[PDB]
RNA sequence: GCACGGAGGCGAAGAACCAUGGAUUUCCGAAUGAGAAUCUCUAACAAUUGCUUCGCGCAAUGAGGAACCCCGAGAACUGAAACAUCUCAGUAUCGGGAGGAACAGAAAACGCAAUGUGAUGUCGUUAGUAACCGCGAGUGAACGCGAUACAGCCCAAACC
RNA sequence: ACUCGUACGGUCACUGAAUCCUGCCCAGUGCAGGUAUCUGAACACCUCGUACAAGAGGACGAAGGACCUGUCAACGGCGGG
RNA sequence: GCUUUACUGCAGGCUGUCGCUGAGGACUCUCACUCCGGGAGGAGGACACCGAUAGCCGGGCA
């Protein structure tokens, strides 16, 4: 394929989103990434 | 049922279409404000798509460079008149009025300045019969005796491309290739072999129309099919 | 004394008589060659137009507008339906060609406000009206005692909403008592039964 | 044009505009039609002027027959504007009626009778 | 900030926080210089209008909003123990449009017929009455009355 | 749309290369033509009726039908004695 | 869903009539309107188209 500027931005938020949640999260809120995608597994917009 | 197909056709798509993007010109005599002082070289003769037959480009004095419905006869170098006082000779266009009686013509105007109308078609022509200064009589390629304004300008002569009728296709894919010229959709699938939902005469267990073929004039589209109001049929009587 | 304005009534009260008759003749061929909206400076029957509102003055609008004549254009049914829903040929809307005219005249000009209409003859196969419509945003009107209430807020596209006098007739309002009760206030709080 | 039933030369129509001009620095005259009309009715008119650039034909088409009617003698003048600007107008003015002319009698006399001959 | 971490910072120069007003407010979006799957290309009220200093100079329109409201388009399943008129129903759904509410509205009314009422909505009732209808199934008002709230005016023409 | 097409065209159907052939039937149905006479609606017209209107009747009569003809490579038919 | 000389309707075609529509059971004309023509102008013409309505045909469709 070929990506516009524009598909590539948003490719690469959707890259961004899928980091773990941060570990002191976990403390603080004292005890998930429910929008966790694989390229694979799973199927991106546009 | 469902819509025939010469229901389907009226709604001009793709398959029913004339390729028009691959017709080469619209062979209109030309617009001659008077005098006849327009003459034109015969500059080459090519193959017109939409007809099967030759075409001749020629060359104007003006500097008009144009595509002409050519009859039999017309070679590179000739040159051809246009006008009320063009000379009578194969290939030159001028108003009935001035075209002597028993001379055969092609590419006839119906009304006067709209470019020809009347046999353009393969080898065909139209006999120029009676004069007069109110109505020229002309005999249509089918015989039928046509009254027409005096006015009315033609190409003096027969239309090249003639006997093209006389050789048989021979093959299913001679057929194919020619109709793919033209705004046609080929083969032909029989009425008496589709389903009844499809065509007046489908259905039933062997194939036959189950009723008379000889269609009223009055009839609907989609039911005026078969024989359209004919006269009579067969060869007999 | 008679106004002069008096004469153009009484001579349009048989349009197919007299010089009218003429002047008709001769204008609709000009008219039959202009499009479906047409912007005019002045009334052809200006007493009329004085009669419905009109006024010699800045944001003041008249238009001709021609319709086609008759019935309604509609599509056969293509799904099932009784006999009764089957009807194409003799069935007619609901709205009279006045009124159509006021509309596409009021969409030409989208700044402007229907304040009334009326009749300038017909063909064999057309109608016109002619429309006088209000400028709303000008000065000139906004300062008129006799216009300014088209000014209001609620006096917005009032064409679309059937609030001209076209509009008011064709919805049976015209009637107060015997006639009118499935009329007022409006068809649809009726039910739509008017 | 469907009011006129004849054309005044440019030369009478000049004139005419005159004697109204001196006609309104002078005696009396009315513009517009509506006043000119109600002059013809009530029979204080001597003179009434008709443009002919009218549009629509409406507004005067009664001037001549309603003139005739009444005796009133009417006079065509080619543009409306100079009608106008003759009465005395910053406007133009489709009718026009001298109501008792003004040092000018003798002319607007001559003039009615010009055209009367004229038809 | 949600959010109970680590580090660090701010706050008596009165922070946090709250109310009111103001500042900033990318791109696409009615989307309006032209084009484009949120970007790009070379000065922009694009388009339709009114006014007009006839120059986009001054202005209007466009799109949104839970439903409500006004004007148009308008089914079928269903009921009638079938079904076509009828019914479901002017319902569902579609097109256009306004407002904070809409619409209606100062009689060419009513017609408890009178020596009577007196703009218009709406509510209760009048009443499943009058009327409609394969006179089948079903459909179905109004005047009046008791209430709510009340409010009455402006043009065209005559004469100027 | 066909159609930058015009009867050597292109639309609608039937049969299904070549070869040798393709009989009889137009009563019914279909199509088409004709038609003295018959039948044939509405508007306008006339009579009656109504101070008007409803309505009743009359005269005229288009296509269509009756009637006649053509037509089966048109639907189809080609038996019993 | 499909069929037809089933019932009832609806498109559609033919035909008459009224309007568009004018002047002098047969007729002439030009000015609307139509068509051809780049234009001048030519052809046609109160017909045709279109609106309305009436009769006939009408499994093409419900
Ligand atoms: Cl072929
Ligand atoms: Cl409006
Ligand atoms: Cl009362
Ligand atoms: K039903
Ligand atoms: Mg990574
Ligand atoms: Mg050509
Ligand atoms: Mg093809
Ligand atoms: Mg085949
Ligand atoms: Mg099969
Ligand atoms: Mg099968
Ligand atoms: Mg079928
Ligand atoms: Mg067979
Ligand atoms: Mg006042
Ligand atoms: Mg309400
Ligand atoms: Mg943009
Ligand atoms: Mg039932
Ligand atoms: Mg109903
Ligand atoms: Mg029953
Ligand atoms: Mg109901
Ligand atoms: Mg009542
Ligand atoms: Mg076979
Ligand atoms: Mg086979
Ligand atoms: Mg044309
Ligand atoms: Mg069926
Ligand atoms: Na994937
Ligand atoms: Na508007
Ligand atoms: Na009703
Ligand atoms: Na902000
Ligand atoms: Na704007
Ligand atoms: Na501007
Ligand atoms: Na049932
Ligand atoms: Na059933
Ligand atoms: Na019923
Ligand atoms: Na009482
Ligand atoms: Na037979
Ligand atoms: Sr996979
Ligand atoms: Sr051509
Ligand atoms: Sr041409
Ligand atoms: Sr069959
Ligand atoms: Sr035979
Ligand atoms: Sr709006
Ligand atoms: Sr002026
Ligand atoms: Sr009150
Ligand atoms: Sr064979
Ligand atoms: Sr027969």
């Amino acid at each position: 394929g070929k990506k516009s500027k524009a598909t590539k931005k948003r490719l690469a938020k959707l890259d961004n989103q899928n980091s773990r949640v941060p570990a002191w999260v976990m403390l603080k809120t004292d005890r998930r990434n429910h929008k966790r995608r694989h390229w694979r597994r799973n199927d991106t917009d546009e | 049922g469902r819509r025939i197909q010469g229901q389907r056709r009226g709604r001009g798509t793709s398959t029913f279409r004339a390729p028009s993007h691959r017709y080469k010109a619209d062979l209109e005599h030309r617009k001659v404000e008077d005098g006849d002082v327009i003459a034109g070289t015969v500059v080459d003769i090519e193959h017109d798509p939409a007809r099967s037959a030759p075409v001749a480009a020629v060359e104007f004095e003006d500097g008009d460079r144009r595509l002409i419905l050519a009859p039999e006869g017309v070679g590179v170098g000739d040159e051809l008149q246009v006008g009320v006082s063009a000379e009578i000779a194969p290939g030159n266009t001028l108003p009935l009025a001035e075209i002597p009686e028993g001379v055969p013509v092609c590419n006839v105007e119906s009304s006067p300045g709209d470019g020809g109308k009347f046999a353009r078609a393969s080898g065909v022509n139209a006999q120029l019969l009676t004069h007069d200064r109110n109505v020229a009589v002309v005999k249509l390629p089918s015989g039928e005796m046509k009254r027409l304004d005096p006015q009315c300008r033609a190409t003096i002569g027969v239309v090249a491309g003639g006997g093209r009728t006389d050789k048989p296709f021979v093959k299913a894919g001679n057929k194919h290739h020619k109709m793919k010229a033209r705004g046609t959709k080929w083969p032909n699938v029989r009425g008496v072999a589709m389903n009844a939902v499809d065509h007046p005469f489908g259905g039933g267990g062997r194939q036959h129309p189950g009723k008379p073929k000889s269609i009223s004039r009055n009839a609907p589209p989609g039911r005026k099919v078969g024989d359209i109001a004919s006269k009579r049929t067969g060869r007999g009587g | 004394a008679r106004s002069a304005y008096s004469y153009i009534r009484d001579a349009w009260e048989n349009p197919g008589d007299g010089q009218l008759a003429e002047l008709q003749w001769q204008r609709q061929q000009e008219w039959r060659n202009e499009g479906a909206v047409e912007r005019i400076e002045r009334p052809t029957r200006l007493d009329k137009a004085r009669s419905q509102g009109y006024k010699a003055k800045q944001g003041v609008i008249v238009a001709r507008v021609s319709v086609r004549k008759g019935s309604a254009r509609k599509r056969r049914h293509k799904a099932g339906r009784r006999s009764k829903r089957q009807g194409v040929t003799r069935i007619t809307r609901r709205k009279d060609i006045q009124r159509v005219a006021e509309e596409r005249a009021s969409r030409t000009f989208p700044n402007l406000r229907v304040l009334n209409s009326y009749s300038v003859g017909q063909d064999g196969r057309q109608k016109w009206h002619e429309v006088i419509l209000i400028d709303p945003n000008h000065p000139a009107i906004q300062n008129d005692d006799d216009l300014s209430w088209i000014c209001a807020d609620d006096q917005a596209d009032r064409v679309f909403r059937g609030l001209t006098g076209a509009g008011r007739r064709n919805r049976g309002l015209s009637g107060k008592g015997k006639g009118s009760e499935k009329t007022r206030p409006s068809l649809r709080s009726n039910g739509g039964k008017a | 044009p469907v009011y006129v039933d004849f054309d005044v030369p440019a030369d009478l129509e000049d004139d005419a505009l005159e004697a109204l001009e001196v006609a309104r620095d002078t005696g009396a005259v009315k513009k517009g039609t509506n006043e000119t009309t109600k002059s013809i009715e009530r029979g204080s008119a001597e003179l009434v002027f008709v443009a002919e650039d009218v549009q629509p034909e409406e507004i005067v088409m009664h001037i001549p027959e309603l003139a005739d009617e009444k005796g009133v003698p009417f006079i065509f003048v080619e543009q409306q504007d100079d009608l106008g600007h003759a009465a005395g107008l910053e406007v133009g003015s489709a009718a026009a009626a001298v109501t008792d002319a003004g040092e000018a009698d003798a002319d607007v006399e001559d003039i009615a009778d010009k055209v009367e001959e004229l038809r």
